[PDB]
């Protein structure tokens, strides 16, 4: 039983970790996708 | 319902779960080719 | 005269910057696709190592053995099919 | 500089894309208690 | 011409995308649904 | 002060190109988060 979950099961010490790694990347991520969508708004400089 | 029917019954029970685990690992490595080609014709798609 | 010949040089470069940046979306559509053979490797070497522990039996081994079947094809179907609009670039008949 | 192609915003959405996968993967073994839910990602070890 | 070939393999590219997702969808419905019949098959054989 | 064929137009759009390209590069390290993208910008690095 504890050869299996070994296996098994996951340890909440690593994966704690990876959510909270993971989470501060998707709201980067979403920061830099703010921002790409926006990066463009320079043109209209240039027509006005 | 008998006692060596109940032991026959033990190793066939045995038998089905390793059939299985068989389709199950099947299906498996199919989804992890699937996912590989996702990504890769993700980022293709976008140089193109 | 030599207003023909400059004008003549400048459509010429100016036809040379697109032949570059058209070279540049070629090899970075080349590079960018073989990022994932890369990884697939890498995850090859690794069920390769997770086989060779000898607390698997053959018939979880023949697993191992039949997902590296799959993600080698895989492998195979990237390199044989990445291409800019016929042109294989990853397959060997893009030399010179 | 051109506009109605914009790469940088297909190129963020994609990176995006796959760590919101991995978020939700690492979410739901969170969930679930278990290292191996679907199976999918370890053969021999299910 | 260029451009039309390049824009017809993006089309291309962005439907079979969704032709992955579809498949992965397939694929782990099937698996999840095979978990049920491993765990029933424990339970035979934990009663023979 | 001769028209029809504006070189400080020219020139300043070819600096304005050559500085979005930087621009680009670095909101694309900035979503992916990594300093090597497309391993075209160090190669025994990647």
């Amino acid at each position: 039983k504890a050869a299996e979950s070994q296996i098994r099961d996951v340890d909440f010490a690593s994966e704690s970790a990876n959510y909270s790694k993971a989470n501060i990347l998707a709201q980067s991520g979403s920061y830099a996708m703010a921002q790409a969508n926006s990066s463009q708004q320079n043109v209209l400089r240039l027509l006005q | 319902t008998t006692l060596k029917g109940a032991m026959a019954v033990m190793d066939i029970a045995e038998t089905a779960i390793t059939n299985l685990d068989q389709i199950r690992a099947d299906i498996a490595s199919i989804q992890n080719q699937v996912t590989s080609t996702i990504n890769n014709i993700t980022v293709t798609q976008v140089n193109v | 005269a030599i207003a023909d010949s400059l004008r003549s040089q400048a459509n010429t470069l100016g036809q040379a910057i697109s032949n570059g940046n058209d070279a540049l979306g070629i090899l970075q559509t080349a590079d960018k696709a073989m990022d994932e053979q890369l990884k697939i490797l890498d995850t090859i070497k690794t069920k390769a190592t997770q086989a060779a522990q000898d607390g698997q039996s053959l018939k979880t081994r023949t697993m191992l053995q039949a997902d590296i079947n799959k993600l080698m094809e895989e492998l195979d179907n990237i390199a044989n099919t990445t291409s800019f609009n016929g042109k294989q670039l990853l397959s060997g008949n893009f030399t010179n | 500089f051109r506009i109605n192609t914009n790469v940088a915003a297909l190129n963020a959405k994609a990176n995006s894309d796959l760590n919101a996968k991995s978020l939700d993967a690492s979410l739901s073994r969170l969930s679930s208690g278990l290292r191996i839910n679907s199976a999918a990602d370890d053969a021999s070890g299910m």
